[PDB]
RNA sequence: AAGCUCGUAUCAGUUUUAUG
RNA sequence: CACGGACCAAGGAGUCUAACGUCUAUGCGAGUGUUUGGGUGUAAAACCCAUACGCGUAAGGUUGGGGCCUCGCAAGAGGUGCACAAUCGACCGAUCCGGAUUUGAGUAAGAGCAUAGCUGUUGGGACCCGAAAG
């Protein structure tokens, strides 16, 4: 069980894959290159009144 | 996504996949199901708008202590629009065929 | 039409010793003992595989009547052939029921794409 | 031999859940004990200032209170500590003036 | 006697796909110099202390050259005094950054670099020091 | 680029509001990077096992 | 900007790809000529492309630009084209114009 | 009424490339023509 | 400014049109308020369709230059155009290239239509291009070869003789050339451009 | 294998030529 | 020669970790590391971070010399020359009275830290199975 089962991820770099990961939910084309019929919705970044 | 729940949360834990996750936090196994990118995000407005507070860009500094956001290795991602511009198609020498004409 | 289709070499390549014992089976794999008679390549023993049976690439793949083989599971898929009806031919994979296929026959005859394997569980 | 500790995850969820219970009593009371400001010794550190273990008789007299009532009013008093350097001494008094001015309590 | 960077990482990527075509079709130097520079591994690019640019641009011409060094440019505080100078690099320390543009300088990537300079006319490169590792 | 959003209502139209870009959709993507930090990130949830 | 969208349509996965079992490998997209999504063929990085596609009724020239690109609800532009072979073939390379070979 | 304004400057650089050379295919005409010439009185 | 340069960049074809009618209801009526304007106008051209109007606004675009004192104006008014153009320029689009090109043309006509009106001003014009050609030597290129045709698209066999007695006069041209001839004959520049000019004034 | 500081303008299980 | 094999099925042997590495990638860069700990949590995840501590931070003259610039269609010619190479001056901790030799991957202008990956040495049962005694 001393099996290592975890990493350590160096913190600044960690947030560099999340700003990249936030981006890529813009273009809009890789919305659509990963899953998701998106080809209805109305724009992109698709922004929804704060009412919800 | 969203930035101050209001009651949403409950609403939407039920219904098949749908998810979501306050700004201050943004978990990246949501975001990049996989590794294989782009989850598809409905913001909301007010979220939207914190979402310069969280990050920080040339003017709002970080929120997140000592931080900016990475820099670009290229100027500009699109490469042909430098290499089909007329500033690079004046230092060249002209083209070939592109399919060369079997000799011999 | 294509190039005619070589194969340079046409027999199944088989284990060393495949038929004396069934301990032994039928897949090629390779010789280590420094010793064989099949790793030193005697006159008289198999063949191995070796790169130089590397078939054409313009003909590679190809199934003998001329088309490759793209394989397909609902019409949907299909419909990426509506452009390649000359080189690709398209055949339905095994565990495709009995309903479906007759429609992804029907709606490959109108496409006019050949399907290898039609009359696969269908009767009249 | 080797021991993993798998429970880091677990062990400080237990830990915040001791301190909501320790507050789930005492519940006006802040969990803790005012704390005096007290300097480090051997050279390395002595130019850091540190928390301390409790204030002193001294301290806790020329802030207007006893002993013996400080640690009920939430003060914690160490007795075996020797006031010298007046700088600290100042802020410790002061640091308690402070905590008293702030306090509240309520009646029997 | 190579051919593509060892790296992950797109953006050299699109940077080779351009320079392999400029130094193919101008046929300069310039460009086998900065691409055949630019394939190296991450201990073979010595990160250049701009204090080092600081010494380059003292000999003559310098006032009209953008240097460049294909690693990133790290700003040193021993240098209080620097050009007016021009910088083409791939990273710079945000230091080195606020560094230069304060000093009056400018720093641009290399794509802008080849826009600017495809037979990279009157400039110079620098190489980062190199046997002072282990 | 955009220089600028439409907020949606509710009902799904459009709004006078309008909101500039965060500036965080002109950072690079990376995805290398993502498939690293995302292979070692995943694991970090793993009960133990053994014999 | 789009090259990226392709290298990442590259490396990792679309949704839609089929890998022969030749080399070479489909794009399943509804939109698309050709149905490989290499460079040129992929409409999802492309920025400017046009198909044709069947309605059930006659077949429609889909066009799209860089301007919708972020308005996918509505970026396909649409056009019908007649029943005359000759005259269809003129509409199509009509509108297409400067568009590329 | 539409100029598309890029494949301009490309017909300029084009053409001027195809008669740069057009030059050199009728010159070329002349240097073979020619050569097939003293070639031959040296084998003679 | 910034109501205009918010309703122009508003994404929408309607909030973009109505607010072009009111800035030519509005100009009629400093360096910064100058830039946004333009900045507001070239996130105007972003959008464009089926290129028709894509060209009815770079006429648009050039006619809004049509409207001692407005002399400054409008020569302060064009320095905000050819500075937010060289700037954000070279981070525009391989496709879009088509139409800053085309606007950068209808542009470069509309300051030459209006310094006809009479012909000091045109030096000072000159004080914004000269300022301005010696950075990102792709657009010099462009006014190169554009500059000469459509200036000839001015003053519109023997209508050559039409144009070379009106440009027989020559003057404006002759300083213009002057500042091509000012960058060819420095030493520290293009080497590129340098080899295009003496393409292209010949 | 790797670096770059060569493809420099590098030699050779060889013959010669003069000195054993 | 000598050892194994009657045959079939199934199982069956370079693993894990720790300490030092070499390379490659990645993030930052005179810094460098969030994860003992706090806070928050949609709860063993994600996100945030105070104070410390680990490792790092102790310009000469010439000559050649990638690139550059100029003339020259061209070979070549002239100028500037980064890396380091070498040349003879230099500063420093240790050399007998500023020196006779040196000095130490010391300064002379930094290059490191951390994570991943392939691997290598060492101990852990350490590729699997089999020594007698204690």
């Amino acid at each position: 069980t001393w099996r290592k089962w975890n990493v350590k991820v160096n913190h600044n770099e960690k947030r560099y894959a999340t700003a990249s990961a936030i981006a890529a939910t813009a273009v809009a084309s890789l919305v659509l290159a990963r899953g998701h019929r998106v080809e209805k919705i109305p724009e992109i970044p698709l922004v929804v009144s704060t009412d919800l | 996504v969203y930035a101050e729940d209001n009651g949403i949360v409950k609403a939407l834990r039920n219904v098949p996949g749908v998810e979501t996750a306050n700004v201050a936090s943004l978990n990246l196994l949501q975001l990049a199901p996989g590794a294989h990118l782009g989850r598809f995000v409905i913001w909301t407005e007010a979220a939207f708008t914190k979402l310069d507070q969280v990050w920080g860009s040339e003017t709002v500094a970080s929120s997140k202590v000592g931080y900016t956001l990475p820099s670009h290795i290229i100027s500009t991602s699109d490469v042909t629009r430098i290499i089909n511009s007329s500033e690079i198609q004046s230092a060249i020498r002209p083209a070939g065929q592109a399919t060369q004409k079997r000799t011999h | 039409p294509h190039p005619k289709i070589v194969k340079k070499h046409t027999k199944k390549f088989k284990r060393h010793h495949s038929d004396r014992y069934h301990r032994v089976a039928e897949n090629w794999r390779k010789q280590k003992g420094i010793d064989s008679v099949v790793r030193r390549r005697f006159r008289g023993n198999i063949s191995q595989p070796k790169i130089g049976y590397g078939s054409n690439k313009k003909t590679k793949f190809l199934s003998p009547s001329g088309h490759k083989t793209f394989l397909v599971a609902n019409v949907k898929d299909l419909e990426t052939l509506t452009m390649h009806t000359k080189t690709y031919a398209a055949e339905i994979a095994h565990n495709i029921s009995a309903k479906n296929r007759v429609v992804i026959l029907a709606r490959a005859k109108a496409l006019g794409i050949k399907v290898t394997n039609p009359k696969g569980r269908l009767a009249l | 031999r080797v021991k993993v500790h798998f429970d880091q995850a677990g062990k400080k969820v237990s830990r915040r859940n001791a301190r909501a219970t320790r507050a789930a009593k005492i519940a006006p009371r802040p969990l803790d004990l005012l704390r005096p400001v007290v300097r480090a010794p051997t050279v390395k550190y002595n130019r850091k200032v540190r928390a301390g273990r409790g204030f002193t008789l001294a301290e806790v007299k020329a802030a207007g209170l006893t002993a013996a009532y400080a640690r009920t009013i939430g003060i914690a008093v160490d007795h075996r500590r020797q006031n010298r350097n007046q700088e600290i001494f100042d802020a410790n008094v002061q640091r308690l003036k402070e905590y008293q001015s702030k306090i509240i309590v309520f009646p029997r | 006697h190579r051919t593509a960077p060892k790296s992950d990482n797109v953006y050299l990527k699109l940077l080779v796909k351009l320079y392999t075509f400029l130094a193919r079709r101008t046929d300069a130097p310039f460009n086998k110099v900065v691409l055949k520079a630019l394939f190296l591994s991450k201990i073979n690019r010595p990160p250049v202390s701009v204090s080092r640019i600081a010494r380059a641009l003292k000999q003559e011409g310098a006032a009209n050259k953008t240097v460049v060094v294909v690693g990133t440019v790290t700003d040193d505080a021993r240098i209080f005094e620097f050009p007016k100078t021009t910088v083409a690099a791939l990273r710079f320390t945000a230091g080195a950054r606020a560094k230069i543009v304060k000093a009056g300088g400018e720093c641009i990537t290399l794509d802008q670099l080849a826009v600017r300079a495809p037979k990279g006319q009157n400039t110079l490169i620098l190489r980062g020091p190199r046997n002072s590792r282990e | 680029s955009r220089p600028q959003v439409t907020v949606h209502s509710l009902t799904g139209e459009a709004t006078a509001n309008a909101l500039p870009l965060p500036a965080v959709f002109s950072a690079p993507i990376r995805p290398d990077i993502v498939h690293t930090v995302f292979t070692s990130v995943n694991k970090n949830k793993r009960q133990a096992y053994a014999v | 900007s789009d090259e990226i969208v392709w290298q990442v349509i590259n490396q990792s996965f679309c949704s839609h790809r089929i890998k022969a079992p030749n080399g070479q490998n489909f794009c399943r997209n509804e939109y698309n000529v050709t149905g490989l999504c290499t460079r040129q063929s992929c409409p999802l990085a492309n920025s400017k492309y046009a198909t044709v596609k069947c309605d059930n009724g006659k077949l429609y020239l889909y066009m799209k630009t860089p301007e919708r690109a972020h308005t996918p609800a509505k970026l396909w532009e649409r056009i019908k084209l007649s029943k005359n072979y000759t005259k269809a073939l003129q509409q199509i390379d009509e509108h297409l114009l400067h568009w590329s070979k | 009424i539409l100029t598309p304004e890029s494949q301009l400057k490309k017909s300029k650089a084009q053409q001027k490339t195809a008669e740069q050379v057009a030059a050199e295919r009728a010159a070329r005409k002349a240097a073979n023509k020619e050569k097939r010439a003293i070639i031959l009185e040296r084998n003679a | 400014t910034s109501n205009f340069v918010k309703q122009l960049s508003s994404n929408n074809r309607k909030t973009r049109v109505n607010a072009l009618e009111a800035l030519k209801k509005y100009l009629t009526a400093k360096q910064i308020e100058f830039n946004k304007l333009w900045k507001g106008l070239y996130y105007a051209m972003w959008f464009s369709d089926r290129p028709r109007p894509q060209q009815r606004l770079a006429n648009e675009l050039g006619e809004l230059h049509g409207l001692t004192t407005n002399d400054k104006a409008f020569i302060k008014f064009s320095r905000g155009f050819w500075k937010v153009m060289c700037f954000e320029w070279f981070n525009i689009d391989r496709y879009r290239l088509d139409k800053y090109l085309l606007l950068i043309r209808r542009v470069l006509f509309s300051q030459l239509k209006y310094l006809q009106s009479r012909n000091k001003l045109v030096d000072e014009y000159i004080k914004k291009v000269l300022r301005w050609l010696p950075v990102y030597t792709g657009i010099p290129i462009h006014i190169v070869d554009i500059l000469l045709d459509e200036w000839e698209r001015l003053l519109k066999k023997e209508e050559e003789m039409r144009k070379i007695a009106e440009s027989a006069k020559k003057t404006p041209l002759a300083d213009v050339i002057a500042i091509f001839q000012d960058i060819v004959a420095d030493y520290n520049n293009s080497k590129v451009l340098r080899e295009k000019i003496k393409e292209d004034l010949f």
